[PDB]
């Protein structure tokens, strides 16, 4: 009776960095920042990339993503009202194929946002994102797409 | 029985600080050597850098 | 492509929209979402032909694919395109890459195997038993491609190891070991599956003692 109605594997998040905030119709998934850092922490004044997939969950739309602002200011270029019973990809999450040579309204809705506050990754950052529907704090985390490790320096035994 | 401590669920708590590990005193005392020179004044050593910027 | 794109998303749409929602999006309680999962991900999961799951149980048995390597690499391509994420490796060629992952050294994928996967699998890649239902497979029938992307992708109950974690050249280690280990003949005899104590005791008591009874039988007397 491990299929009962608890089971192990239907409760399972997907085994991606972002997380999953299914508040509010549209549904907000792999949900991180891409803040590739140098040093301990993303100092401020530098503009980190904001990866996430909103996915509409009603037909009846919620296409709107009115501001999706938090501490840092995320701005939205190329902005578009995409949700229609469908996914809205605000940026190219590494690995990601444009599909097409060509592309629809230049760049899919890309979010970034100039920190204002420094982040390292490890650390979860509460971002308040808001569709006309309504607002939900998401809790994003930074990930590290596809970079390979980083070379730390050899050691000098001491 | 059961263990004395556990559970405490108050106080969510704080991100640690960033860790700012103190030198190693006289137990631990070696080090490397910051670079050998005549050093006729206060000090230099054998190391000193610069950037000519615009 | 856009013919695989198209591909991936009509044998989707006929496959899995019933527990990974059309967009992708995971129906909750009945299937995770797979933005993020990446194309290696998918590979990994329905070539072992886990996917085609037809049970929410303690964990989703292996079974033979339900999709070839074409309709393999069309979901693949699907699920990254929609979510974007890591990707199986592949060949010069384009197929996915089956000896190139035999890393060169053996007693480094060994030592990784032993601190990283023996942990729950085996010594030498047999099966282990986990929580409530779960169990770790045995590694046998996996290949260079599935054993890299099972790394690549944490499955289930199973650590995601990524690439800065265990660089490609590690996991390539590791899979050269994991092969050798699985296709290396028992030096000794049989080996009675890859556990020591267990399969060993069971055929004493079954083989050697029950020829030692019987010869004993033979030669004594009944009374
Ligand atoms: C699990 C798998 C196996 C685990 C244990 C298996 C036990 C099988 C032993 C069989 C031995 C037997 O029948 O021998 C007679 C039989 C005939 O020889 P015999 O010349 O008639 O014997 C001289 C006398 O007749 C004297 O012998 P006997 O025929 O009068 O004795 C018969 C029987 C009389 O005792 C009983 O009736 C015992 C019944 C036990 C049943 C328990 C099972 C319940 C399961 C339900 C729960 C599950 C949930 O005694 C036993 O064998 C006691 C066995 C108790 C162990 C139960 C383990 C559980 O032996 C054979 O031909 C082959 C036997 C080979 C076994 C070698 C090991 C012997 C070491 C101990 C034996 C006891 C000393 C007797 C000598
Ligand atoms: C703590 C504890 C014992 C918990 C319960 C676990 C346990 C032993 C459960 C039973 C295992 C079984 C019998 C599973 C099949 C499903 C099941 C329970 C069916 C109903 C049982 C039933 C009433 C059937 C009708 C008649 C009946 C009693 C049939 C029993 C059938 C069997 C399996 C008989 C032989 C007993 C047997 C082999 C038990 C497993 C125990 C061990 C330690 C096997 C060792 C062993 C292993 C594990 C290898 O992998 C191996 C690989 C290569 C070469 C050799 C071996 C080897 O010897
Ligand atoms: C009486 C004295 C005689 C003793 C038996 C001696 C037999 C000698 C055999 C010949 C020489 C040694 C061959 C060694 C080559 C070798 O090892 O043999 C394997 C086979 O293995 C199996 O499956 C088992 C096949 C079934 C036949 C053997 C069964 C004998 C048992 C019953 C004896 C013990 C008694 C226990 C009693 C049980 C009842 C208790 C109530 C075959 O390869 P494979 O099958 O692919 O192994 C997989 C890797 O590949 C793969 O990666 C790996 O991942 C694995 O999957 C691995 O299995
Ligand atoms: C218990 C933690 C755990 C560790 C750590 C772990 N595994 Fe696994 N592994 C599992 C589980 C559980 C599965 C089953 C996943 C599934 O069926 O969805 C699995 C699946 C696999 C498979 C698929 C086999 C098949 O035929 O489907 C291979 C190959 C594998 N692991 C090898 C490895 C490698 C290589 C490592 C690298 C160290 C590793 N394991 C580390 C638990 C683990
Ligand atoms: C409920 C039946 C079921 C169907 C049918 C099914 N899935 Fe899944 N899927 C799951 C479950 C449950 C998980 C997570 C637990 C697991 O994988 O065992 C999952 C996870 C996945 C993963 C791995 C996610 C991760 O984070 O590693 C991939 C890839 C995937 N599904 C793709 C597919 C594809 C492609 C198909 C159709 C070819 C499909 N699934 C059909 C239920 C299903
Ligand atoms: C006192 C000893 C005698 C028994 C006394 C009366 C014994 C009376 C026993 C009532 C049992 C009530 C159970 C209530 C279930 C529950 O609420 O928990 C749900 C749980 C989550 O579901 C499960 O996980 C599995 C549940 C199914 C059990 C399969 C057992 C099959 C047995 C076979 C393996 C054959 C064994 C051979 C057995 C051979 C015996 C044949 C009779
Ligand atoms: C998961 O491991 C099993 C799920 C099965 C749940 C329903 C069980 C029905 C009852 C079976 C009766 C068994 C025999 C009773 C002996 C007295």
């Amino acid at each position: 009776c491990s299929a009962g109605q608890i089971s192990q594997t239907t409760t399972q998040e997907p085994a991606v960095n972002g997380v999953n905030a299914q508040a509010g119709q549209v549904s907000l998934r792999n949900v991180h920042l891409r803040a590739p850092q140098q040093t301990d922490y993303v100092e401020p004044g530098t503009t980190v990339e904001l990866l996430f997939v909103a996915a509409n969950d009603s037909t009846e739309s919620n296409k709107l993503k009115s501001i999706t602002s938090d501490v840092g200011e995320v701005t939205l270029t190329g902005d578009s009202t995409v949700p229609a019973d469908g996914v809205l990809i605000v940026g190219e999450p590494d690995g990601q194929i444009q599909a097409v040579e060509n592309a629809e309204a230049a760049d899919a809705v890309t979010a970034e946002v100039e920190l204002t506050k420094p982040i390292t990754n490890g650390l979860l950052y509460d971002f308040t994102f808001t569709f006309e529907d309504g607002e939900t704090t998401v809790a994003v985390p930074i990930s590290a797409g596809e970079q390979p490790r980083r070379p730390v320096p050899p050691a000098g035994p001491g | 029985c059961s263990p004395p401590g556990e559970t405490a669920s108050s106080e969510p708590g704080t991100t640690p600080a960033i860790w700012t590990g103190s030198p190693s005193p006289a137990a631990p005392s070696g080090e490397d050597h910051g670079g050998g020179h005549g050093a006729g004044a206060a000090g230099a050593g054998e190391t000193l850098t610069a950037e000519l910027k615009t | 492509q856009s013919a695989l794109l198209r591909t991936g998303k009509q044998l989707f749409e006929t496959s899995c929209v019933s527990c990974h929602g059309a967009n992708l999006q995971g129906v909750p309680d009945r299937g995770p979402s797979l933005i993020g999962t990446g194309e290696a991900a998918v590979y990994f999961q329905v070539s072992t032909g886990r996917m085609p799951a037809m049970r929410g149980e303690a964990q989703a048995p292996s079974k033979p694919p339900h999709f070839d390597e074409s309709q393999i690499d069309a979901l693949g391509a699907y699920v990254q395109a929609n979510g974007g994420g890591p990707t199986v490796p592949r060949d010069d060629h384009g197929a996915v890459a089956q000896e190139s992952l035999i890393g060169g050294d053996v007693a480094r994928g060994g030592d990784l195997f032993r601190l990283n996967c023996a942990s729950c699998h085996n010594f030498t890649g047999k099966g282990g038993a986990l929580s409530s239902g779960k169990y770790a497979p045995d590694l046998g029938d996996a290949n260079p491609a599935q054993i890299y992307t099972a790394m690549l992708t944490g499955p289930q109950n199973m650590p995601k190891f990524s690439d800065r974690q265990l660089t490609p050249d590690e996991k390539r280690d590791i899979v050269a070991y994991v092969r050798e280990s699985a296709e290396t003949p028992s030096y000794g005899g049989y080996g009675l599956g890859g556990f020591g104590p267990a399969p060993e005791g069971m055929a004493m008591w079954i083989i050697g003692m029950v020829a030692a009874i019987g010869v004993a039988m033979w030669i004594g007397s009944r009374a």
